[PDB]
């Protein structure tokens, strides 16, 4: 699954493997899977784009 | 009505009965006006066929190909055509017709056909399952066939692998037995790929020589150049006909265009892939192709 | 007993011509088809020709119009005529024989002849 | 995206559709997608099948 | 004839970006503000495509291979490059193509050529001098047709050998700039077909000398390989392409 | 039985998605239900039907 924003906001995209393992493939392990080009933060707001099991990306480079 | 609800009584309201579409009034054929027969003769009437290992290919283009002289004569032993009626050949325009010419034995000839395993097919001569275009043979035991033995036509006995389709092995290579090498004389000794018919006229039904032409086309994806010998009719404006454009069959209503066709282009497509404009052969002018009047009523 | 014998080997100028030839002894000449093999120091074999008992004669498509093949049946031998000899040809070359009612094993093998060319 | 509930709905109808017509494309294993050059190229028992 | 070019200086070539450049028309098929995918052997975006000079010493005709098919670019002014050689072993053995566009017309030939190892075209200063081949036995193909053509030309041709057909496309563009490939996009429109019916592995360019030993004009050109991948093309309302997306290239343009 | 409601859901899904991979091991009137061994045991032109 590609995550993004609007091609007329950035051209930069994070690639979700679901039920994958990180091991297996800005790397992050979730339980949806293996989250490549997104910087985890320990900040939380309000869910932008959804990725699954509590995890949700934004744009402000991406971060989840 | 009453039979669309299966009723004698129709209750007030508005009922769907039927369809109604506008039938064409006269069917035209564009063919392009070139003249030219096709050398059938050079191929079918040839006095020398090479073997099946190196069989020959003769490349058919620019020319207008009359078919019905090909099933009508009763020469010919087999006339099997695959992906075409042999009967419709004369009302389609084809592109890239080759021609392909050996000599096999009798029984060989079922294997002159998509998806047949033998000799033939895995090492000398492999037609793919989509081949679409036609196998001729015909018996050839007074032409091909000396009281010593013909030793003219040659078959390969034995590749390392199966040939890929419309490839020809002119190779011949010297290949080994197994469990010692061809260094020399000195292992077992080494086995020759290529194997000549014994033709003799006294031999039997089966192993008699038969010649075979396989004609092979592509079914309308460049400009044309191989077509019946259909003559072509006018072009008429704004009216619902069913159209022949170089084997394209459709009807419509064809009407002037404002699309800027650049000069390799010839038809368009829409999205479900059906014809939508085209260029037509002989004066090459742009029409568009609309379809007639339909809806429900 | 089957024996396959050649001549016609030597050390010869490039260019001038060549008669190489193949007698069989012990075995009836007709209904077997017979090779010309050559091979080169530190090169594998190569096929050069076949005849058959029509005189139909086939060639490798790698060397052309360089060798014919001349088969003889009155005596029982074959004949190679090498023309325009270039200095690659430095071979020893093998006649060989196939039955026409088999695969082709190629049986028993001539003991082979010596071509050198050099200037 | 303040009306993305009647866009939605527009857009699944048009996707269908669009769907609808693009599967005329497909040959399903036939040897064209097209009937009229089926109807002209074969006998009627193979252009049956 | 064949003359040996011993005033070569070393070099190894160089290597750029590809851009958004080597796409054509995939068809025949008119198709008008639409989005088409198609899978046909293409030139991947932003590839690495080898870059070969012509200047005074360099004189670039190596030995390249010719694989799916190749995306031939020219920086060119003053009209140095000339033609195209195609084969396997580029000898009497197998059968050879000859594409050259001499001062007269561009002269298309299936022939075993005995091809020299330096092939070239000479210009005096008129053209008096053409050293390709040695000798021409079996001919089975001739194709005789029109010119097809700081550096002021840039030249664009895709060559695609499929089934017994070359496919040549072809694109003329008005450039100034001095060094590099111009970044931006220009569809290939087709040039033509050839039914040559040969085995291509290897190709060679042709190149022309200036004599006044012998002199290299200015010139520049680029190698790119094409690969079976899938393009988004665009159309516009004049049923010309002005964009593409690679859809193998990054995700974005998956 | 006091939670019924959401262990129907629960088995509908889990029934579905059973059914679903079970499906795989039926022939559907070919010689075999996998693909390999009608692959490795036919050639192309019957292995394709
Ligand atoms: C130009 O140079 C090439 C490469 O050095 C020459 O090709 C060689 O020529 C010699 C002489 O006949 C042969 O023995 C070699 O086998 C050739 N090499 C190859 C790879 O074929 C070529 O002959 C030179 N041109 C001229 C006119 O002499
Ligand atoms: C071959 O010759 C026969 C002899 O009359 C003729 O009937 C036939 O039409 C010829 N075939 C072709 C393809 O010319
Ligand atoms: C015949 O068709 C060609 C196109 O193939 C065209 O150029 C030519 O003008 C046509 N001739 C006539 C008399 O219509
Ligand atoms: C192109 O290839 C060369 C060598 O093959 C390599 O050094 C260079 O980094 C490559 N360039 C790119 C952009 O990949
Ligand atoms: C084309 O030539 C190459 C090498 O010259 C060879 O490996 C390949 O098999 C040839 N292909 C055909 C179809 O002849
Ligand atoms: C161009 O090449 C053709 C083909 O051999 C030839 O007939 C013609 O004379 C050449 N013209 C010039 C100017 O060399
Ligand atoms: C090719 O040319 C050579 C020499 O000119 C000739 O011996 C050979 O027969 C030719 N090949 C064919 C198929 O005509
Ligand atoms: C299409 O062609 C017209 C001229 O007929 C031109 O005005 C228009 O700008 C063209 N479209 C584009 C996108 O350039």
């Amino acid at each position: 699954s590609v995550i993004t924003p609007g091609t007329n906001t950035s051209n930069q995209v994070a690639v979700l493997y679901q039920g994958v393992n990180c091991t297996e493939v800005n790397v992050f392990q979730t339980r949806a899977g293996c989250l490549i080009g997104a910087e985890h933060v320990n900040n939380s707001y309000e869910c932008d784009i959804p990725i699954g099991a509590g995890i949700c990306a934004s744009y402000q480079s991406i971060i989840a | 009505t009453k039979c669309t609800l299966k009723s004698f009584t129709v209750e007030k309201g508005i009922y769907q009965t039927s369809n109604f579409r506008v039938q064409p009034t006269e069917s035209i054929v564009r063919f392009p006006n070139i003249t030219n027969l096709c050398p059938f003769g050079e191929v079918f009437n040839a006095t020398r066929f090479a073997s099946v290992y190196a069989w020959n290919r003769k490349r058919i283009s620019n020319c207008v190909a009359d078919y019905s002289v090909l099933y009508n004569s009763a020469s010919f032993s087999t006339f099997k055509c695959y992906g075409v009626s042999p009967t419709k050949l004369n009302d389609l325009c084809f592109t890239n017709v080759y021609a392909d010419s050996f000599v096999i034995r009798g029984d060989e000839v079922r294997q002159i056909a998509p998806g047949q395993t033998g000799k033939i097919a895995d090492y000398n001569y492999k037609l793919p399952d989509d081949f679409t275009g036609c196998v001729i043979a015909w018996n050839s035991n007074n032409l091909d066939s000396k009281v010593g033995g013909n030793y003219n036509y040659l078959y390969r006995l034995f590749r390392k692998s199966n040939l890929k389709p419309f490839e020809r092995d002119i190779s011949t290579e010297i290949y080994q037995a197994g469990s010692t090498p061809c260094n020399g004389v000195e292992g077992f000794n080494c086995y020759f790929p290529l194997q000549s018919y014994g033709f003799q006229p006294t031999n039997g039904v089966g192993y008699q020589p038969y010649r075979v032409v396989v004609l092979s086309f592509e079914l309308l994806h460049a400009p044309a150049t191989v077509c019946g010998p259909k003559k072509s009719t006018n072009l008429v404006k704004n009216k619902c006909v069913n159209f022949n454009f170089n084997g394209l069959t459709g009807t419509g209503v064809l009407t002037e265009s404002n699309k800027k066709f650049l000069p390799f282009q010839q038809f368009g497509r829409d999205i479900a892939d059906t014809t939508d404009a085209v260029r037509d052969p002989q004066t090459l002018e742009i029409l568009d192709i609309t379809p007639c009047s339909f809806g429900g009523v | 007993e089957v024996q396959l014998v050649e001549s016609g080997g030597g050390v010869v100028q490039p260019g001038r011509s060549l008669r190489l030839s193949c007698a069989a002894s012990g075995f009836t000449f007709s209904s077997y088809a017979m090779h010309w093999v050559r091979q080169a120091p530190g090169k594998g074999l190569e096929w050069i020709g076949n005849i058959y008992h029509d005189g139909s004669t086939f060639y490798n498509p790698s060397l052309k119009s360089l060798v014919t093949i001349s088969r003889d049946d009155s005596t029982n031998t074959l004949y190679l005529q090498m023309n325009s000899l270039r200095a690659e040809d430095t071979a020893i070359y093998y006649c060989a024989r196939v039955w026409l009612y088999g695969s082709g094993y190629m049986d028993v093998w001539g003991k082979g002849t010596l071509v050198t060319v050099s200037s | 995206s303040a009306l993305g509930k009647l866009q939605d709905v527009v857009n699944q109808n048009a996707q269908a559709l669009n769907t609808l017509v693009k599967q005329l494309s497909s040959n399903f294993g036939a040897i064209s997608s097209v009937l009229n050059d089926i109807l002209s190229r074969l006998d009627p028992p193979e252009a049956e099948v | 004839q064949c003359v040996n070019l011993t005033t070569r200086t070393q070099l190894p070539p160089a290597y750029t970006n590809s851009f958004t450049r080597g796409v054509y028309y995939p068809d025949k098929v008119f198709r008008s503000s639409v989005l088409h995918s198609t899978q046909d052997l293409f030139l991947p975006f932003f590839s690495n495509v080898t870059w070969f000079h012509a200047i005074h010493k360099r004189f670039d005709n190596p030995v390249l291979p010719f694989n799916d098919g190749v995306y031939f670019a020219s920086t060119e002014k003053s009209n140095i490059i000339r033609g195209w050689i195609f084969g396997t072993t580029l000898d009497s053995k197998t059968q050879s193509l000859l594409i050259v566009n001499n001062a007269t017309n561009v002269v298309i030939k299936v022939c075993e050529f005995q091809f020299c190892n330096d092939p070239f075209l000479g210009v005096y200063y008129m053209e008096s001098e053409f050293r390709v081949y040695s000798s021409a036995n079996n001919c089975t193909f001739e194709y005789v047709s029109q010119p097809f053509l700081n550096f002021k030309n840039l030249r664009e041709f895709v060559f695609k050998n499929i089934d017994g057909y070359f496919k040549i496309y072809s694109k003329h563009t008005p450039i100034n700039l001095v060094r590099d490939l111009p970044q931006g996009f220009s569809a290939l429109e087709p040039l033509v077909d050839l039914p040559i019916g040969i085995n291509i592995t290897r190709f060679q360019t042709l190149l022309a000398l200036h004599r006044s030993g012998w002199t290299a004009g200015a010139a520049a050109y680029y190698v790119g390989y094409l690969q079976p991948r899938t393009f988004l093309l665009k159309y516009n309302e004049n049923g010309t392409i002005t964009d593409a997306v690679d859809c193998a290239l990054d995700p974005l343009s998956e």
